[PDB]
């Protein structure tokens, strides 16, 4: 559209320079929720459910 | 998480145009939100839309 | 050094050209997705 074309060969250059975000933002999310899954079996079982 | 992850994209995209494009200043940041314009506003509506 | 070296090789071929591989075929994921949708 606003840049220079690409049916198959623009999807690549899209998915070639942003997997850093989509991994590290996804990774900090995994570990940020890690204290909820277990780590605590006394405070609340609601942390486990969430 | 979610909110950190949206702050991650705008932090990283400057750190990615500095490495790729070769521009160091405010002008490097500037044009990032040119692709992250509706990727902030429009996505907020659909984030709210669930 | 090269801690960054450990996933730049994962970005190329092992991801980017691997992504080329799935849409080089496409059709195989029409029902595999439906296996996930009906599976869930």
């Amino acid at each position: 559209d606003k840049e220079g074309k690409g049916l198959i060969e623009a999807t690549l250059d899209a998915v070639r320079m942003r997997l850093r975000p989509i991994l590290m933002a996804s990774l900090a999310f995994i570990l940020g929720v890690m204290p909820l899954v277990i780590s605590t079996g006394a405070g609340s079982g609601a942390q486990n459910a969430v | 998480g979610l909110l950190v992850d949206d702050a991650i994209v705008v932090v990283e995209n400057v750190e990615r145009v500095m490495a790729e494009e070769g521009l160091p200043p405010k002008e490097a940041t500037r044009k990032s939100m040119g692709q992250i314009q509706g990727a902030l506003v429009g996505i907020a509506m659909v984030l709210s839309a669930v | 050094f090269g801690w960054f070296n450990r996933m730049f090789e994962k970005s190329t071929h092992h991801y980017t050209d691997s992504v080329g591989g799935i849409l080089r075929s496409t059709g195989r994921y029409l029902v595999l997705y439906l296996i996930i949708v009906v599976g869930m």
